[PDB]
């Protein structure tokens, strides 16, 4: 949901009073991906365990 | 070259090291790009 998928591209474009919004919507997108992966990775951990 | 640099390619930022490249281009190729979305080459506007 936000502009481009580069965050040197936001910053360069916009001003710090809106960079921040577009930000944003892309930490709490990119920390779904990696809770996705570690839990994922521990299952997969307990049958070659 | 060889040196941890910050660029300015026509507004395409970054920063990384800079080495000639051996593999072929198209002659109206302007960049390239990896899978990982990431720029892969860059070419010098004033100099080909």
């Amino acid at each position: 949901g936000a502009i481009s998928s580069v965050l040197n591209d936001i910053l360069s474009r916009l001003d710090p009073p809106e960079a921040e919004v577009q930000i944003d919507r892309l930490i709490t997108g990119r920390l779904q991906s990696l809770q996705t992966y570690v839990t994922q990775q521990l299952i997969r951990a307990a049958e070659i365990r | 070259k060889n040196k941890c640099v910050n660029f300015n390619f026509n507004g395409l930022t970054g920063t990384g090291v800079l080495t000639e490249s051996n593999k072929k281009f198209l002659p109206f190729q302007q960049f390239g790009r990896d899978i990982a979305d990431t720029t892969d080459a860059v070419r010098d506007p004033q100099t080909l």
